[PDB]
This record gives C-alpha cells, structure tokens and sequence, in this order.
C-alpha cells in the first residue's frame, strides 16, 4: 500500500498522519525531519589573495643613463631616473655625481600565503536536497536519508520511502558567491581578468597553485629620496585584507528563514521554507486487520485541563470499554489540534489519557482511538508566558475555529437582527401583494 | 520585537538563541463581550479590527 | 575604446564589425567562432554494470532436513527442496533413499567488469559556455579562448575581450543523462533504489568502487532436475546488457542546431543557436589618424561577373585615386552584400579588385574604403550547382523590402493603377462639389 502525504519544511516539529487502509485497523505514522540539507553545485571561478610586491634591487649607472627592457611579469612596472647622487653609509656611491641614474623595476606576485589564506569565488547552480528523517514506524523509530529531489528510494524493514520533490526551489545563495575560512558571502566579484585595484578581486588566480596571476594594483614607482638608494612605489593595498576588515555579515547571519550556512562542502541546513512530498510503501506485513484490533464501544471525553501553550497544553482522559487486550492507534479528527500519542495498548474497560497541543479557544474537535470517534469539548486557557524557545506544536487557525463563545454570541446578534430584517421583507411583500390587489 | 515567524539572535560567540510568542494575552475568551473582544484584538491586533 | 557587437553563434562563418571612431580611419575586425563549448555540471546519480550471480555449492544432507537463515546479501534467495536423490559420477550421494533435502542459496553481486564496463546515470543542471574566437587584428590573425558567460575578460595584444553572455540557454541534455563511453543518451533512467528487472537499472551502485549494491533481478530458486546436484534458477537477465543491444542513437546523431556531442567531459560542442555579444577594448596605438590614412577620390566601381551564390561569386573593380600610399579598411554599406576582404594596400591610381557574396538577383551597394564610398551596380546570375556542403557566406536572403531589378515593372503597374485611381477620385470630388454647390 502506496500512502501519499506532504509535511512542512520545518525542522524538529514532527507531523502525524493516518494510513487508512480499508478492511485494516488504521496506522498512524509520525514523522519529523531532523535535518534538511540544500548543498549547492559550485563551479570555481577564481581564487583572491593578498599579493606581493618583488622589488630587486635598483641599479645605479654612475656616468651614462641607463635603460630597461618590457617583461611579461604580471604587473611589471620600471623608470629610470636622471640626476640621482645616492650615498651609501661609507660616502658617496661613486665619482659622477649629476649624471648618475637609477633603474628601479618592480613588479606583482601572488604571495606564498595564497595557500592557506584566500577567498575563493565561485558560481553556484543548483541545489541537491538532501533530508534526514525520524519515522515512528511499528513502534519503533527509524531514520531515513534520502535525496529530496523525488528520486532515491530508501528501503528500511521492508518500508520504501521516497522523499521529495521539494516544493520550493529558494535557496540562499545567488548565482555568485564568495567562500572563506568557515564564511560564505553573497556579492558580485569583479568578473576574471578584469578587476579593480584596492578592492575585492584586484589579484586574481584560477587555482591556488595556479603560475598565471592577474594583478592590477596600481604599482608606479616613484622618485627615490636624494641621497638615498631606496626603491619607492606608490600602490593600492591589498584588496584582500580591506575585504576582510570590511567584510561584514556572513549568510549564517543573514540567511531568510533561518538557514544554516555551512562550508567544505557549501551547505544550506534547515531552511524552513515550503513543504515536502513523501510517499511510503508499507508491506502488508505491518498491517493489522480490524477484527485482530481491538473494538472499543462505550467512550467518553473529559478534558481536566486545556492551556493553548503550544507545547501540548491539552490533556484528554477518555474512558473506553475495550473489547480485548491489544494496540490502538489514537489520531486527531481535525487539523486545529494534535494529539502527541500516536498509539495506545488498551484492555478492558478502562481510561487512556493523551496530551494535545492546539490553538482554540475552545478545545471542541473528534479523536478517532482505534476505528470508533469520541466528542471533546473544553474551556482552554491562554497561557501566562510571553515567549518560548522552541516552535508551536499546534496548526494554524483559521478565522471560524478561534471563534468559540464569541461565535455563540454573534450567531444571538446575527439571528435578532436577520429576524428584523427578514420582517420587514414579509411586511413588504405583504404591502407589494396587496398593492397589486388595488389596480 | 519578536515577530510571529520567530527571532533568532546571536550574542558574541554564544550558540544562537531562538525565541518564538506564544498567545498570551490579559483578556478571557469565554467572559464578558467587551474582555472577549480585547483577547481577540490583542492576540491578533490587525485583521481583528477588520472583521470588527 | 570599447566596440560592443552581436554575432550570430555560428562556427566556421566570419563576420565582418565596423569600429568608427570619429577623427580617425575605420577599422574592420573579422570575428569567426571556432568552437562554442557548452559543458552542463553532471552530478553522478549513480552506477549500473552487468550483475554477477554467486551460488555456493547445494548443500545436500541425507537423513535430515536442512535449513538455512536470512542474510544481508543484496539478493539473497534461499530455498529447501525435499525428496531429492542426487548422483554423482561413481552413484548415488545419498544414501537415505528419500527424505534427502537440498538446501539451494545464490545471491546478486555486481561483477568486476561494473569497474570498465558500466553506464554513469548523470543529472545535468546548467552548461558553462566557453568559446574560441579567431580575431582579425591589426592585420595579423590571432586566437583567444574565453568562457562565453558575460565574464573572464581575457587580454590578447593589449586588447581585451568579453565573450557572451549566450543569448539563449538551450542546451540538447535534458535533466538526466545517461553516458556509457562516448554516447551521451536523453534517458528517463529509473530513481535509485527502485530499479525493474531486466531493464536499464536492475543493479545500481553510487560509484563504481562502492560495495552499496541494490539489486533486483527476482531471482527465483527452482527445483533441482531429477538427481543431479545442480542448482538451477530462473532470473531476469542483465538489464545493461538489454539496453546495450537496444541503445538507439545517441544525443551526437538526434540532437538539433548539429550539435556535437563528446565525452569526458561531457561536452556540446559546435551548437548553432541565437547569438554571442562580443565586447572589444581597443587600445588607442591601434587606430590611425584620418590624416596619415590615405583619402581616396576620383573612385568608381564596375563588376565584372557577379553569382549569387555562397563562396563569394561576385567580383568587384573599382578605381580610386590613392593620395598618399597605404592602406585601409574595405566595408559593406549594406548588409545583404558581404565583402570577404577586411583590408586592402591602395597607391598611385591603380585599382583595386574586391571579393563580394550576395543572395541578390540585382547587385545594389556601396562599398566604404579609406572613408569614402563608392556605388557598385550588377546583374547577378544564378548559380548552376543545385548543392554545395558549406554553409551561406552571404547575410540572408532577400526580404519583401528588396527585389531584383526589372522591379520597374512594379512600379509601373501601381503607378497605372493609382493613377487611374486618383483621377476617378478627382472626377468624383469635382462631381460632389458641384452637388454640395447647388441652390
Ligand atoms: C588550511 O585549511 C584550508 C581550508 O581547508 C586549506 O585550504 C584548502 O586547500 C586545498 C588545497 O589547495 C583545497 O583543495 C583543492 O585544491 C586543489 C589544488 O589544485 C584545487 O584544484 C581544488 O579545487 C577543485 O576541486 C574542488 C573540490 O572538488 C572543486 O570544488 C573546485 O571547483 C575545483 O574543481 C575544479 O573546478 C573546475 C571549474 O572550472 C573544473 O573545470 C575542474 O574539472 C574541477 N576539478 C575537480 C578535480 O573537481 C581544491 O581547491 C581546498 O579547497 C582548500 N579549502 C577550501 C575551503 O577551499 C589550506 O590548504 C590548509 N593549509 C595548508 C597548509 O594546507
Ligand atoms: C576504462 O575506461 C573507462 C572510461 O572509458 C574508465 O572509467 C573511468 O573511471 C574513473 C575511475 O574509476 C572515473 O574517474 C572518477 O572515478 C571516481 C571513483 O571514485 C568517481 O568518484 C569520480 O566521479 C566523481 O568525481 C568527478 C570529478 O571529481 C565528478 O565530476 C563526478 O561528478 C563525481 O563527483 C561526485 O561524485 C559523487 C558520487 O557519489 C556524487 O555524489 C557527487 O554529487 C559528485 N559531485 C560532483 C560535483 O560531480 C570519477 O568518475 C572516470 O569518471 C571514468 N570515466 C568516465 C567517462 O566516467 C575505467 O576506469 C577504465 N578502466 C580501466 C581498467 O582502465
Ligand atoms: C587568418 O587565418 C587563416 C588561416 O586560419 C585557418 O583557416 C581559418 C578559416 C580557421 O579555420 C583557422 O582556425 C585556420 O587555422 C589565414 O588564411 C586562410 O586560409 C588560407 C591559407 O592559405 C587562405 O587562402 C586559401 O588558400 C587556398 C589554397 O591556396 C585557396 O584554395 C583558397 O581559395 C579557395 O579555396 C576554396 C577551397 O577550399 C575555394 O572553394 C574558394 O573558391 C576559395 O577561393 C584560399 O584563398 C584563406 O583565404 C584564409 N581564410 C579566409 C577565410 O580568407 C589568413 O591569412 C589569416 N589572416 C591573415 C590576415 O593572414
Ligand atoms: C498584561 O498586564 C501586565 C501587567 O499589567 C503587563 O505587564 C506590563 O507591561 C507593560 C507594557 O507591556 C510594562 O511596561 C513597560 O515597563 C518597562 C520597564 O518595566 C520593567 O522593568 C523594570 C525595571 O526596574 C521592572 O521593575 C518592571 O517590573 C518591568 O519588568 C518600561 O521601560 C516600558 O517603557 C514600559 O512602560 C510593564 O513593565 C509590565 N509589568 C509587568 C509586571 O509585567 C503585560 O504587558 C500585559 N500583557 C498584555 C498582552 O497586554
Ligand atoms: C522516538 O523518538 C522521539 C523523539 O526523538 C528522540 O529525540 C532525541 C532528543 C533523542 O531522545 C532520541 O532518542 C530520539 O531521536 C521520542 O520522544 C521523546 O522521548 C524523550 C524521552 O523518552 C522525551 O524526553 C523527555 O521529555 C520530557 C518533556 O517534558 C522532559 O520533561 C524529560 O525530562 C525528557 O527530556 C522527549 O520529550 C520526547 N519527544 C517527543 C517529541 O515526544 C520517543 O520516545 C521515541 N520512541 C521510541 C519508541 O524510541
Ligand atoms: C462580536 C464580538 C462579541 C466577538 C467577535 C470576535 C471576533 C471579531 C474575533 C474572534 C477571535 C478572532 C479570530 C480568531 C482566529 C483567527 C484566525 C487567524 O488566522 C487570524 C485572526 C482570526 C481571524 C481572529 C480575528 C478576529 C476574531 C474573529
């Protein structure tokens, strides 16, 4: 038997449903998912480093000018300066003293510390759900992990299951996104070979121990100091370490939903958006047929306590005469209140109890205990806390259910004043008959 | 401010707090017209006034 | 300067774009795509190979009943025959004459050769495009290879490139793809866990090394034939074996647009379908001013033979006054005509001779060297071959807009007609003015 059902996305807060089979006493199945996993596909654009500059050590022409040959370095830059008399700490470098020069070159590579310190840029596409699932299966709890793409079939104690297609596709990465250390961003890096200096993206490499380097930082080299033999340069900082002391807040942070952002690999955990489709193939072997159930006639509700506290405020005593000894599974009649019990062993003629969470006001819904309905009604109220750490339990109401008494006293106004109105129709139709009657 | 979908806040480098509200209320659902009415504006204090 | 351009994705058909820089000479860059590459991101789904049937010898107990447990085994099928009396060579086995029992067990196990021999089931998500490009620069003939998604700006001779995006996203894989060596096939494969007998997937494995084997083959044990010590069974045969012999044709024969397909990895090449933009950073050192470029007067143009087929079947003479000696670029006025040459070497007042395509009956253009233009009137013949093996080198063909010559005939019949007309209209207002002027 193929049983199809949908359960919200959230994570922890477990759903309960009844397999109806006919001719067989009726299962209830609990089922909760404990982790929701959304790991993308990544395609590595690049890798972002700090760089570092390489200045050799200038040459110093002492009567003659001298001259420098283009390089296919990454970001080589060289000058030649007139007029130069440097002083080394003994005197002065040598005899020409105005028509010395100095060749000064420089140029970009990416720094040894690439290897442990980057930023890696890459392009996410799509996402592989994957999902963890608790399944009170024959009394027993079971755990299933299945692709939620509606495609993997997981086989435990001869049940099947078949997890997804999950209904929404939202995802917490964009197109493009940036992942370092444990920390993953959503920006719009500079497209490869193209980037700009000082900021994210200015030194760029396809791998970490790529050879080729984009570089673009600026590097001028500028007229060293008289008397001095320095080389100097003025260049844009590192855009790398400015990203990282104005990097802000990570997805972990930020996600909607309250998505899980994790990384090695890029992970999105629990994110509590749209809802499941599972379908379970249950062999026959789980199913009790109704005359091996119990049978239980002469049942009654009492509901000593009701508090919609959304952690199972509710509690039921239900009295039962049950035809023999055995299990029962016990299931709510309406989706306003949730019974936590999934099934109860009943004998003779005695009372269960069971604990519900709900929202109403008051408490009035069926239970269907073993193939028979019992009637509850309550006086439930409201709690004293303001806020809890974990989520509701119950459903959300809709505008009818939460109307209890409330409804009682808007059906007196709403029949006296339908009355009056529907009075003065009759008074009406009764003048219009009669002014026909005068023609 | 705790909205309905729940707050989820992170102080230093602490594990995450969550905190969801629950429907408290001062007011009753089965007494008098006017307390009935101020339990059912102040769990849900927009589309009450509405339908009202 | 930065030259913005589309081009249809076509390989192997050049185009020609105008840069036009007031205050300097036109330049003209031939663009042809050699290969426009779409690689879809291939998530291994899993594993199918040929199973491997193990059976362990029957165990044969003479004078008592044997019986045996339940494994783990992927397939494990275990069975109990009663009344046997096997032989062997030198008699009978069994000495107890009946009441002997066969115990009979076998097993599915994938087989080594699922480590050469299997299919990869793949779910393909989105292609990243990258394209080879052979550019018509500064008269040389240069190469640059660059991926085709709006990004990996790439710097050949100073000049940059920015390929794509792709205007469209069609690619030929569906979502899920099966790939056996180097055919690729658009395959609805079974979801793992739930694979059929004797179909595609009757044994699945995540990868080829895992030991996580799922089978499913309804091996069934049958009775030992009339005393021998065999152990016969009935099983569906090898499902990739059934679909090897039945493969059909694979995506490189049934794709549209004249796809290409190649493998490892799983590549669309050479897909003929919307266009490519192409954004060009000209460095300044490339231009040359109006000035040094020669100016050309005194130029008029002739056509010695003109076919209107693919391969450039027109020819064009045209005689120019050259100025100062150099050379400049040749471009199409209008697009139904395409000249194959980009540039030409005019001194003195030689002529020179062009290379021209059209789908025109009735050759109409002008054609723009060293910023001057020239008229090139012809009657074009049609071609004698009803079919050639490349592709059309000139644009299109014609539209409503463009007629051959002799559309005279046209406009002579309309003009008959409307002017028959516009008399009986000027007749007619005459005659109802001299009605509306009565009384
Ligand atoms: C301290 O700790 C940090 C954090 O872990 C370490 O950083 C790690 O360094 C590792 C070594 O570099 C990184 O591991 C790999 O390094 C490879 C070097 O060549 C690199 O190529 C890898 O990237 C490929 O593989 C990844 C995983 O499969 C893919 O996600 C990635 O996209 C690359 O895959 C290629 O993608 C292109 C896309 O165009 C395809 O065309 C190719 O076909 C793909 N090839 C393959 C084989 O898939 C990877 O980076 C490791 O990533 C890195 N950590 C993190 C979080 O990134 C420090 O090294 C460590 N300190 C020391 C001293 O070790
Ligand atoms: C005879 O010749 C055939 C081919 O003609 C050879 O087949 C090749 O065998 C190789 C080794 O067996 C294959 O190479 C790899 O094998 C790995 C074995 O563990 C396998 O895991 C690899 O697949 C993963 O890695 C790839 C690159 O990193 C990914 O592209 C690929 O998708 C897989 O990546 C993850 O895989 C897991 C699997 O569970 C998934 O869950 C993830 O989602 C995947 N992530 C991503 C990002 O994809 C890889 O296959 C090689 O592929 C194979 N050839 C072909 C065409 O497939 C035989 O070996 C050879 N035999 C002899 C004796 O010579
Ligand atoms: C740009 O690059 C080409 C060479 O590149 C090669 O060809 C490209 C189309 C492309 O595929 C590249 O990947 C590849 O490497 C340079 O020259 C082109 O090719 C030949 C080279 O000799 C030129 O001349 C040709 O020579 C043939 C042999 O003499 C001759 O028969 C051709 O004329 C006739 O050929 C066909 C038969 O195939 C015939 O049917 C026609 O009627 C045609 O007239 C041809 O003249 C080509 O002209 C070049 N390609 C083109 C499209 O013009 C090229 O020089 C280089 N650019 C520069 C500035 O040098
Ligand atoms: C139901 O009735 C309750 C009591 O009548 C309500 O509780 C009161 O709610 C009001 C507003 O909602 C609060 O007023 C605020 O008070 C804070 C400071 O008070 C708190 O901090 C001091 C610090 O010394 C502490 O001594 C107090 O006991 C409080 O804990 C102000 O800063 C605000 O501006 C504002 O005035 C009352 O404080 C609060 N009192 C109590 C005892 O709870 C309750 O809100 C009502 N519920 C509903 C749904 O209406
Ligand atoms: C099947 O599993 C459910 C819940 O799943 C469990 O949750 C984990 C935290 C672990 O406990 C794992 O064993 C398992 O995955 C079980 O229900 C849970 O049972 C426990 C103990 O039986 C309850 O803990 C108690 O909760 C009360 C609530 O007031 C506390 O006061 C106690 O101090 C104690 O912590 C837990 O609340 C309960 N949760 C739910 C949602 O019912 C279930 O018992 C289990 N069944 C079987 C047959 O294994
Ligand atoms: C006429 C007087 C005496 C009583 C009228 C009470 C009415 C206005 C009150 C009763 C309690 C209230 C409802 C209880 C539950 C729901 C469902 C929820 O999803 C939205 C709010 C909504 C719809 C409330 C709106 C206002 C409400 C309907």
């Amino acid at each position: 038997y193929e049983h199809v059902t949908v359960i919200p996305n959230t994570v922890g807060v477990p759903y309960k449903t009844l397999v109806n089979r006919p001719g067989y006493s009726p299962m209830v199945l609990e089922m909760e998912l404990l982790s929701v996993t959304l790991e993308p596909t990544l395609s590595l654009d690049y890798i972002t480093c700090e760089y570092k500059t390489v200045i050799p050590s200038p040459y110093v022409k002492c009567c003659g000018t001298a001259e420098c040959k283009d390089k296919n370095l990454p970001d080589y830059s060289c000058k030649v300066f007139t007029g130069v008399y440097p002083f080394m700490w003994g005197g002065a470098y040598c005899f020409c003293d105005a028509e010395n020069t100095q060749l000064s070159e420089a140029h970009v590579e990416k720094s040894e510390s690439c290897k442990t310190e980057f930023a890696s840029a890459y392009r996410a596409h799509t996402a592989s759900a994957s999902a963890k699932l608790r399944v009170l299966y024959q009394g027993n709890n079971i755990t299933v992990t299945a692709y939620a793409n509606g495609d993997h079939a997981v086989t435990v104690k001869d049940a099947k299951f078949i997890v997804g297609p999950m209904s929404s596709a939202w995802t917490p990465f964009d197109n493009k996104i940036v992942v370092y250390k444990g920390d993953v961003y959503n920006m719009d890096y500079p497209p490869f070979g193209a980037g700009r200096p000082g900021q994210f993206g200015d030194i760029q490499s396809r791998t970490p121990e790529s050879k080729d380097v984009y570089a673009n930082t600026q590097l001028v080299l500028q007229r060293p100091a008289a008397g001095t033999v320095h080389v100097p340069y003025s260049q844009a900082p590192s855009g790398f370490k400015y990203w990282l002391k104005e990097r802000g807040a990570s997805l972990q942070h930020t996600a909607p939903f309250g998505c899980q952002i994790a990384t090695n690999p890029v992970r999105a955990v629990n994110c509590a958006v749209g809802n499941m489709p599972i379908s379970i193939d249950i062999p026959e072997a789980a199913f009790t047929r109704v005359v091996d159930a119990p049978s239980l006639t002469d049942m009654s509700c009492e509901v000593p306590a009701c508090t919609h506290s959304s952690d199972f405020g509710g509690v039921a005593v239900i009295k039962y005469a049950a035809s023999k000894k055995g299990k029962c599974a016990v299931h709510s009649m309406t989706n306003a209140v949730t019974i936590r019990e999934a099934e109860i062993e009943v004998e003779g003629n005695s009372q269960l109890q069971i604990s519900f969470s709900t929202a109403l006001a008051s408490a009035e819904f069926r239970v269907q205990v073993c193939s028979t309905q019992v009637h509850c009604a309550a006086e439930c109220h409201p709690p004293k806390d303001h806020i809890v750490n974990y989520p509701a339990s119950h459903t959300t109401l809709g505008v009818q259910d939460i109307s209890a008494t409330a409804m009682s006293w808007v059906q007196k106004i709403t029949g006296g004043v339908g009355l009056v109105v529907a009075v003065a129709a009759l008074i009406l139709i009764v003048v219009l008959c009669v002014s026909f009657s005068r023609h | 401010t705790v909205p309905t979908e729940g707050l989820e806040v992170t102080w230093g480098n602490n594990e995450p707090y969550k905190y969801w509200p629950q429907l408290s209320t001062n007011g009753t659902a089965h007494g008098h017209p006017h307390e009935i009415i101020l339990y059912y504006y102040e769990l849900y204090p927009t589309m009450t006034v509405v339908v009202v």
